[PDB]
């Protein structure tokens, strides 16, 4: 019963920051590659941030190096995005998605959050 | 001996208490206004502004990998248990960020939502107590006896009800396991929630079982539209319809309860937070 929770999107201002949680459960957290997407209203679903290895600082999307990171928690199943220099143009649904090698490839989505940045 | 991000945690770590005062100061009333939902909001966001700053700085020590001395991480034990904090300094303080930054969205601010949905319930409702007065007049052939609109008064409660049976208690959006929605629904109260699927999730809803009792003793009394009542049946609806409404208050000052004491709660972790930040 794979799930992924999200939590902590919302208004923010131009500038501001965001941190955003997306707790896993339901499948082996370290077969997991966990990322970040975001989907603005009328463009196309893009990557944001990827990581694998805890230890790291993972990959990140251009549109967003240099103001996004990601992290990640083995022991509690999470991972964090850590929004800062926020625009206007980040405005979309953010949603993360864990691809589970496992025998098969899977790949689950949650239901996104929303960041709105604006005055 | 100062580091910009460390000068920065405290002080952001101090005004996130200064509004917690004000937000205590505000729970502290006897009545919530409108104007009380607007405040709170306020402070709320206040809170979280200053929240997603520290997690931003407690961020930077961690990616550079600031050290964290035995002593500052023998502070962090002083903890809240719902904070749920011999690993690196780059893990620890990584962790510190998730911590003040979940404890704000899935705890204190899951309070703050309840109190807002079941407030604007609350004062929906008594804006049907406002027109009360008027649903009530002398009847004709008694002196002691009233007439009551009836179907009015239940009209305005049936549109209260399909007002809010779209806005659930928690969670604010989207929806959740059931196993979720029950873990807040005994937090809150069985009796001020209730579990219900939204589409495949599940929500916990207002518990609008006073307005259904409002409604039953409403249909109880005879039929017609209007109702004629001698000063004795008057006396026993509006005893009943009463208590409904003080059952109704009493479930408000419960979640406000709730909602300030995790505000405490969150209040002790800052302060434990900023002590570790005074000896880093």
């Amino acid at each position: 019963q794979v799930q992924l929770a999200e939590t902590g999107g919302g208004l923010a201002q131009p500038g501001g920051s965001l941190r955003l949680s997306c707790a896993a459960s339901g499948f082996t957290f370290s077969r997991a590659v966990m990322n970040w997407y975001r989907q603005a209203p009328g463009k196309e679903r893009e990557l944001v941030a990827r990581i694998y290895d805890a230890g790291g600082n993972g990959s990140i999307a251009d549109p967003v190096k240099g103001r996004f990171t990601i992290s990640r928690d083995n022991a509690k199943n999470t991972v964090h995005l850590q929004m800062n220099s926020l625009k206007p143009e980040d405005t979309a649904m953010y949603v993360c998605n864990a691809g589970i090698f496992d025998g098969n490839y899977r790949t689950y989505w949650g239901q996104g959050t929303q960041v709105t940045v604006s005055s | 001996h100062p580091v910009s991000s460390l000068t920065m945690l405290n002080d952001t770590l101090h005004n996130i208490r200064t509004t917690n005062q004000a937000l205590k100061k505000e729970l502290s009333q006897k009545t919530l206004t409108k104007t009380s939902l607007e405040e709170i909001a306020l402070h709320s966001s206040q809170i979280s502004m200053d929240v997603n700053k520290s997690a931003q700085l407690l961020d930077i020590l961690s990616r550079n990998e600031y050290p964290i001395n035995k002593d500052a991480r023998e502070l962090l034990h002083s903890a809240p248990k719902e904070a749920e904090l011999m690993i690196s300094h780059r893990e620890l303080w990584a962790k510190i960020a998730n911590s003040i930054n979940d404890i704000n969205e899935q705890y204190l601010k899951v309070y703050e939502h309840a109190v807002s949905s079941y407030t604007q319930m609350y004062q929906d409702f008594s804006a049907v107590l406002s027109s009360l007065a008027g649903w009530i007049s002398p009847g004709g052939n008694d002196g002691n006896s009233v007439k009551l609109q009836v179907n009015s008064l239940k009209k305005a409660l049936e549109e209260l009800k399909e007002k809010y049976k779209d806005k659930p208690l928690y969670p604010a959006n989207n929806t959740v396991s059931q196993e979720q929605a029950n873990k807040w629904l005994t937090e809150l109260g069985g009796t001020i929630g209730k579990v219900s699927q939204k589409n495949g999730g599940y929500v916990v809803s207002i518990n609008m079982t006073p307005i259904d009792n409002m409604l039953k003793s409403l249909d109880n009394l005879g039929g017609n539209g209007e109702v004629v009542l001698d000063n004795a049946k008057y006396q026993a609806w509006n005893a009943g319809f009463s208590a409904e409404d003080e059952t109704m208050k009493n479930n408000l000052q419960t979640l406000v309860q709730k909602y300030s004491n995790a505000n405490s709660i969150f209040d002790n972790l800052v302060k434990v937070l900023s002590s570790t930040i005074s000896s880093s």
